[PDB]
RNA sequence: UCUGGGCCGCACGCGCGCUACACUGACGGAGCCAGCGAGUCUAACCUUGGCCGAGAGGUCUUGGUAAUCUUGUGAAACUCCGUCGUGCUGGGGAUAGAGCAUUGUAAUUAUUGCUCUUCAACGAGGAAUUCCUAGUAAGCGCAAGUCAUCAGCUUGCGUUG
């Protein structure tokens, strides 16, 4: 069931704007846990760019 | 306070002196000592000194002089006293009291009969003293329209108990060997019950009481036996009743529903398979 | 860090010492759902046998299970030392365990019955009040 | 009567009938006082 | 205790003095507790 | 059993070597001292302990204390125990051990609710 | 005088409070800021520092009879960085058992502290009701009295506001 959120996330990432844990978790798709795994690998990535940085919240921009 | 054992420290005399009292003081303001040494027809001023001073040094008549003007007062206790014992004169209370739940207005205690059986009572202490006379008026009204109230609704089929006299404000009703859903954990038969009780709002608003304060602290649920588990739904919401004829009767029923779901959603987990009453079929149920 | 997911291989609902876990929470908690292990207990017994617990429960395999089974029952070889323990210098044996899901009650109906054949005073203040409430 | 009374005749001025039902069971372990006997056999209906 | 008055109630057991409050309030001024403020 | 140990070579060493055996309540009871009085207890004891017939019960010795801690030369022996009002005739049995005497001797009967018949016909009288 | 029990025993009502029902949050690391105080003799108080122990704490010494030492009371709430995702959950911590320590002559009706386990009700509270106009409400800890040991008791202090 891998590929499927895999093409889940990187096609639900460059549609809307603003990205959080919450944002992600909105989605109805993903968990929490797995929305942070997913914001690290996609800084890692280099889609999204980073605006703010905080431990409990932290916005993205979708680029 | 109340405290009920000093009123058998009082002979006959002693009652008949507060019967007298309680003659003199609604037809004037403040009773004098002569109307009391005469109202009361009695042989001599000895004895009415004594009673005066019985009940005064177990604070049931006040002495006030204010210039010249010598006067008796009565207090709560007094007017509690005779009338127990006008309540005794109809044979029915023998041995009263256990506290058990204060409320505002109303102060229930846990009294026996000539029987034994157990019953309790409403008293009712309207401000608490500056004491006058529209506050204990007041009180015995509202104790005797509520007994009228307890009568027509034990009179019509419902789960409300048996009353049997409005004693000036003192007001004597049954024990119900009853459990609120504080005590109460689960029980088997819940749609049942949840039937009764939409029923029970259904022929209330049928006969056009509605009652407001219909909250979980409110229905007594009585347990009669323990192997077959019999059970009845007490209701105690009678100051906060309102008519059918009232302009703001929509959001009390809604919010009687409201709760009732609510409270059977919180606790039993348990909810409501038809639609609820609404108030216009009720409204013309009446 | 990395996102690493797997077509399939992980189990809603697994058993492990006839007692059922659920596996997509963390090992940890999914073994504070068995009794008379919580949080802490399982912590350290799953921290001795280098297991990941940034990682869920649902992608562990059966020789990790087969080794935390074998940690329960002697911990005390593998530095899991005594006063983790809930049986703690037993009036029985003298030893030290850890005291497992069907073996709590046991524990539980054992002290209360040598208190019942002591007839101390907890034992028969515990029973009159469970006879006195329950009825 | 006076031989079945369990208070004194004063009940037309004072208390109501009181019912004891004395359920007494014994109880054997050999030496015992009633403060034991009265913890052991408590029976609630 | 208090060694005025025979007081076994309302001790203040402070600095070794067990006076009792009922004395200390008229006998502070002698002590040297004054009122300021 | 007290520590897998069987009863009988048990019964056979001294209070030291049962605060070796013992858990950290004993061993700090025992850490500090006791009174002189517990001696002749356990002389009278032994002296009602040795009176005793065969395969029968002894003579019971009535204690007082309910503070004490068991230790187990007292195994066959049968003792009474004050309560504050009363005695309870209690035998010593071995798996009893590491416990206070006073648990063996309750203080009060117990509270009753569950009687509505008696507390409704107590009330105060009302005339 | 001597012992032994209590005053805490529990269907319960009333009242003053504590902790919570959570993600402005629970947990793990790091940043770290106070003031009102108080402290021992013909005794043993406040305790610095070093060893042991998971801890509770123990032990060996030293300072202060005090703006000097505890103490700059490096307090907590807080700040950041990571874990948790709305699921009576990892919220909550009632109850209960086992063991280890400390005070007390004596701890059972468990004095108190530590470790593990048990994880109960309780999804912002009805009728009604309490207090309050600026460093003030509220949250938060600390100090002093009750003190042999613990506070949820009281009075003050300080932090944020
Ligand atoms: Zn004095």
């Amino acid at each position: 069931l891998d590929q499927e959120k895999y093409d889940r996330i990187l096609k639900e990432v460059p549609t809307y704007r603003y990205v959080s844990v919450s944002v992600l978790v909105d989605r109805l798709k993903i968990g929490g846990s797995l929305a942070r795994i997913a914001l690290r690998h996609l800084e890692k990535e280099g889609i999204i760019k980073p605006i703010s940085k905080h431990s409990k919240q932290a916005i993205y921009t979708r680029a | 306070k109340l405290d009920t054992s000093h009123m058998r420290y009082l002979t006959t005399d002693d009652f008949r002196v507060l019967q007298a009292v309680e003659q003199g003081s609604r037809s004037h303001e403040v009773v004098p000592t002569p109307l009391i040494h005469q109202i009361s027809g009695m042989r001599s001023q000895s004895g009415t000194n004594r009673a005066i001073s019985d009940l005064a040094k177990l604070s049931l008549i006040s002495k006030m002089r204010n210039v010249k003007y010598d006067g008796y007062r009565l207090t709560y206790n007094g007017i509690d006293y005779l009338a127990l014992k006008t309540m005794l004169n109809r044979d029915t209370v023998y041995s009263v009291g256990n506290t058990i739940g204060v409320g505002k207005e109303s102060d229930i205690y846990k009294v026996s009969d000539k029987n034994g059986n157990p019953r309790v009572m409403k008293i009712h202490r309207l401000g608490r003293s500056n004491q006058g006379a529209n506050w204990m008026h007041l009180s015995r009204l509202a104790a005797n329209k509520e007994y009228q109230f307890m009568s027509m609704l034990y009179s019509k089929g419902f789960k409300v108990p048996e009353p049997f006299d409005n004693s000036r404000h003192i007001v004597v009703m049954e024990l119900i060997e009853g459990y609120p859903m504080r005590r109460l954990r689960k029980h088997k038969n819940i749609p049942k019950l949840y039937s009764d009780l939409m029923c029970f709002i259904v022929d209330l608003a049928n006969s056009g009481l509605i009652h407001c304060d219909f909250n979980e602290f409110n229905i007594m649920i009585k347990d009669k036996l323990e192997d077959e588990n019999d059970c009845g739904f007490v209701v105690i919401d009678f100051p906060q009743c309102i008519s059918i004829q009232h302009q703001d009767a929509d959001y009390y029923f809604q919010r009687d529903v409201d709760c009732i779901r609510r409270f059977f959603k919180k606790k039993l987990k348990y909810e409501p398979k038809p639609d609820s009453s609404m108030l216009d079929t009720e409204g013309f149920g009446d | 860090s990395l996102v690493v997911q797997e077509q399939g291989s992980f189990q809603h609902i697994l058993r492990l010492l006839n007692t059922n876990v659920d596996g997509n929470i963390k090992i940890v908690y999914a073994l504070t759902t068995i009794k008379g292990v919580g949080r802490r207990y399982s912590n350290l017994v799953c921290k001795k046998a280098d297991v990941d617990l940034h990682k869920r429960a649902g992608e562990l395999t059966q020789e990790e299970l087969e080794r935390i089974v074998q940690i329960m029952q002697n911990p005390t070889h593998y530095k899991i030392p005594a006063w983790f323990l809930n049986r703690q210098n037993d009036i029985t044996d003298g030893k030290d365990y850890h005291t497992l899901a069907n073996n709590v009650e046991s524990k539980l109906r054992d002290d209360l019955e040598r208190l019942k054949k002591i007839r101390a005073h907890r034992g028969i203040r515990h029973f009159w009040g469970l006879r006195v409430r329950g009825q | 009567e006076y031989d079945g009374l369990t208070t004194a005749r004063y009940d037309d001025h004072g208390f109501l009938p009181g019912r004891e039902q004395t359920s007494k069971k014994a109880a054997v372990p050999k030496g015992t006082s009633d403060y034991q006997a009265k913890w052991y056999l408590d029976d609630v209906i | 205790q208090c060694r005025v008055c025979s007081s076994h109630t309302g001790l203040i057991r402070k600095y070794g003095l067990n006076i009792c409050r009922q004395c200390f309030r008229e006998k502070a001024n002698d002590i040297g507790f004054n009122k300021f403020r | 059993s007290y520590r897998g140990v069987d009863l009988e070579k048990l019964l056979e060493m001294s209070t030291e070597d049962f605060v070796k055996l013992a858990p950290a309540r004993v061993r700090r009871r025992f850490a500090r001292g006791m009174t002189s009085k517990p001696a002749g207890f356990m002389k009278k004891l032994r002296a009602a302990k040795l009176a005793a017939p065969e395969n029968e019960k002894p003579a019971p010795v009535r204690t007082h204390m309910r503070n004490m801690i068991i230790v187990p030369e007292m195994i066959g022996s049968v003792v009474g125990i004050y309560n504050g009002k009363a005695f309870n005739q209690v035998e010593i049995r071995p798996e009893m051990l590491g416990h206070y005497l006073g648990e063996f001797s309750i203080t009060y009967t117990p509270v009753r609710h569950g009687r509505a018949g008696a507390t409704t016909s107590r009330f105060i009288p009302l005339k």
